[PDB]
RNA sequence: AGUCUCCCACCAAUUCGUAUGCGGAAAACGUAAUGAGAUUUAAAAAUAAUUGUUUAAAUCAACUCAUUAAGGAGGAUGCCCUUGGGUAUUCUGCUUCUUGACCUGGUACCUCUAUUGCAGGGUACUGGUGUUUUCUUCGGUACUGGAUUCCGUUUGUAUGGAAUCU
């Protein structure tokens, strides 16, 4: 149903991150038709994905991806210790994402 | 190597055998008419006694001591007149052939006895019986309107 | 306890494991099913046989010579 | 030509012709393995899918489901123009001889 | 009061931990063995916190409530019904079912001390900061 | 020793078709060892 | 001109799908009696109700003959709806020898009648 | 077919972090060069699996065990060939580099328990067999079936929290 012209790059969190694998957002599942399809053609980011893409093609940001890969003891011990965290009313499995001590790890599709 | 087994499932239809009523023609009066129901004397043991003497009394002395050595009847109820009888693969046409030369019953006369399915094993019969059973109701409540 | 000690080792006996353990079991199995606790029919399936896994030895391993 | 990237010692030894995926070991225990032009493929998995495959990939409405396949093996090339700070007139001829004048056209650029 | 309850439940712990010795290299890989090594680190943290609590010589702590109640909804609300359904489908596929039915007592005893202690402590729970 | 077998037939006749087998075959056992085998 | 015709947006969950005929105008009569049995059978361990028979275009006619076959032979309570299905067709606009099917796109609408037929058990 | 073995979740590492003849994810797995061996032996018999006979015991053939780490460069020998080049064997020797057996004590620095001596953890260094006689599993993380509803959101996170039934 989908056009040809369909390519969503941008930059994702390490897999590892996740805990679960939990699913999206599904409320508006009913009210889907032609019109968002339609649309979908003229609505298009392309200097994020062009900027995603550059990022994948330079060898230097490819690189600097790789700038601080956490193994699973540290993302393990991260996870311990959201175990205490400030807000004491909702449990939370995942661990937060940082500006400064995390990789950016950029997909393309 | 393996012991191949074959069961036989046979019906008993009474014909209206009537000739001074006369009778409606459709099909479910006549499934009815020809389903109505089996007699009380009616056993497993007086059942398979009859069929040893009728295959004794058609095959004869080796024709029946080929057959009656894994001769038996697993299932049969009285109230609907279906039975589920085992045989060997090698001697099943025989048991059939039997099933269809079975003259009477020692006290009941006018009866048939129609073989409808053969196979190798239980499952596959209960199945196509329950099937036989959904389809028999379908034209009584086509009928009943 | 429902073990016991031996010679041996230490070995596990189920009855009392079980036998001790009624009242739990009961409440745990209202806990999970409250309608068909009362019936009695064939509830969980068989396990797919693309799940399915086979058992290895109780030996640690063999170092090559 | 990029050689082959610094793993394990161990396990670099032992190819010493076909370079392996990123998920060799997860595939060698899973699926079989198999080496043909330079490289170690995947055949195919132990169980049998041959109608799982239909039904979940194929072009029927009944797929609850998704297949994952790992596709290292496909080599890329990268090719930019620093001949000029414009558009690729050279890429244009470069893909105009390499492949037919159907890459070379307006809908695959823009 | 709280003796009672830690003195079982680190009992029925060596049971856990001596079952798991046990069977680990005949069923390394299985559903409900990954299920009943998750039960036994889940039963592991509770415990070592609740000797934590102990060895303390007074019961009190702030983060002991908090993470015991993260653990508590975790090991009662989500994690109990599929470690059920596993361990009633293993011992209904008939291979192992003499250790099966242990194994259903054991999670059957296990989640009684839990939630004991839910709703024991649950006064002291709306007591300190939350709910 | 009625009851806990009794007790044990009935949760075998939720996972089980046919509760009565195992005993027969000899597959419910009394006892299981716990040792590092030597 | 050339153009051509994708297929209608189709958003099932999960089960919705599973109990569910979409009748083909090149589907044989016998294979939709036989897979409508199929559904009919495993709806209610599937968990459902109805099992759904969607047709649009020229199978409509086959769909509603598929219908009135259970509705009397198995005396099965059936239900007719008519909806509306958009469309998208793919169009070339006017605006070297190239390749017919690579050319400039247009997304169109078009709406076409359907019936939607649930039987029940 | 067979009371044989192993894969069918990961783990920059208490997780066989095993560059060890070759291939291989593993295998109580295949094969290659040399030497030796027969209850007088490393071990088979006349005081884990399998097979009716169940390796050998003039020579061959078959079984078991004991050695040979990957790639590049120089010299010598043998063959086609006699500018030169190719293959096989043998000696010198370099390149292949993740600050890791485990564990105890002392010293030096930083953080929490909301001043300190002291109590616990981490890292850098030195010294030692130190009762590591449980010589067979004992480390961490992971809700993997489907349906629906409630609530907050440009003040912060662009998505998160929890509930009912099978």
């Amino acid at each position: 149903a989908l056009p040809q012209r369909c390519t969503f790059a941008f930059e994702a969190i390490d897999p590892r991150h996740l805990a679960a694998p939990k699913k999206l957002n599904d409320s508006q599942r009913k009210t889907v038709n032609s019109d968002d399809i339609l649309s979908l053609h003229e609505n298009y980011p392309q200097d994020e994905i062009n900027a995603v893409f550059n990022e994948l093609c330079d060898p230097e940001s490819r690189t600097q991806s790789y700038n601080n890969q956490n193994t699973l003891k540290e993302i393990s011990a991260r996870r311990y210790k959201l175990l205490t965290a400030t807000p004491n009313s909702i449990n939370k499995t995942t661990v937060p994402f940082k500006e400064s001590d995390d990789p950016s790890i950029p997909l393309v599709i | 190597v393996r012991l191949k087994s074959r069961y036989i499932l046979f019906e008993i239809i009474f014909p209206p055998t009537d000739t001074n009523v006369e009778e409606s023609v459709s099909k479910a009066d006549i499934l009815l008419s020809h389903h109505r129901a089996s007699p009380a004397d009616v056993s497993i043991k007086s059942i398979l006694q009859e069929i040893r003497r009728s295959l004794s009394l058609n095959l004869g002395d080796y024709g029946s001591a080929k057959c009656n050595s894994l001769l038996q009847l697993k299932y049969f109820s009285n109230k609907t007149s279906t039975g589920i009888i085992r045989c060997h693969r090698e001697d099943c046409d025989l048991v059939i052939m039997a099933l269809m030369l079975m003259s009477k019953i020692g006290d009941v006369d006018g009866l048939i006895v129609n073989p409808v399915k053969v196979s190798g094993t239980i499952k596959k019969i209960e199945q196509f019986a329950m099937r036989r059973n959904s389809k028999i109701l379908n034209i009584i409540k086509c009928s009943q309107s | 306890t429902p073990s016991d000690l031996s010679e041996s080792g230490s070995k596990l006996n189920v009855d009392q494991f079980i036998s001790s353990r009624q009242f739990e079991v009961k409440q745990l199995q209202l806990a999970m099913h409250n309608s068909k606790a009362a019936s009695s029919t064939r509830i969980f399936q068989a396990l797919p046989r693309k799940l399915r896994r086979r058992t290895a030895s109780h030996n640690v391993r063999r170092i090559p010579k | 030509l990029a050689p082959i990237p610094k793993g394990r010692v161990k396990y670099t030894k032992r190819q010493k012709h076909f370079a392996w995926l990123p998920t060799h070991i997860w595939n060698a225990k899973r699926s079989h393995m198999m080496k043909r032009w330079g490289y170690q493929m995947v055949w195919a998995p132990t169980q049998k899918c041959f109608k799982l495959t239909h039904r979940l990939g194929g072009d029927t409405c009944s797929s609850d489901g998704a297949l994952c396949m790992d596709s290292s093996y496909i080599g890329t090339i990268i090719v930019k123009d620093k001949s000029n700070d414009s558009e690729g007139d050279f890429l244009k001829s470069i893909i105009g001889k390499l492949t037919a004048e159907r890459a070379n056209l307006r809908k695959y650029r823009e | 009061e709280m003796d009672n309850v830690i003195r079982s439940l680190e009992q029925e712990y060596r049971l856990i931990l001596l079952l798991n010795h046990r069977n680990k290299n005949q069923h390394r890989a299985a559903s409900w063995y990954g299920s009943f090594n998750e039960m036994k680190r889940n039963c592991g943290q509770i415990i070592t916190l609740f000797s934590s609590r102990r060895l303390q010589a007074k019961r009190l702590k702030d983060v002991e409530w908090v993470k015991l109640h993260r653990l508590l909804q975790r090991a009662l609300f989500r994690q109990l019904k599929r470690w059920y359904w596993q361990f009633n489908g293993v011992i209904a596929l008939g291979q192992f079912v003499t250790l099966g039915c242990t194994l259903v007592t054991l999670l059957a005893n296990v989640r009684a001390l839990y939630m004991r202690l839910w709703e024991i402590n649950e006064t002291e729970f709306i007591r300190c900061g939350c709910l | 020793d009625r009851t806990q077998t009794f007790i044990k037939d009935c949760l075998f006749t939720k996972c089980l078709e046919d509760p009565e087998k195992p005993f027969n075959e000899n597959r419910f056992q009394d006892t299981l060892l716990l040792l590092p085998t030597d | 001109k050339r153009v051509t015709k994708h297929p209608s947006l189709k958003t099932l969950t999960h089960k919705q799908i599973h109990t569910t005929i979409f009748v083909k105008s090149t589907t044989p009569y016998v294979s939709a009696l036989k897979r409508i049995n199929k559904f009919l059978d495993s709806v209610h361990k599937q968990g459902s109700s109805y099992v759904a028979v969607l047709g649009m275009g020229k199978a409509v006619e086959k769909t509603l003959a598929l219908g009135c076959h259970f509705q009397d032979q198995k005396n099965k309570k059936i239900e007719v709806y008519t909806k509306t299905i958009e469309v998208l067709d793919e169009v070339i606009t006017e605006g070297s020898d190239v390749e017919d099917d690579d050319k400039e796109t247009q997304l169109k609408k078009r709406a076409v009648s359907g019936v939607e037929l649930r039987i029940y058990v």
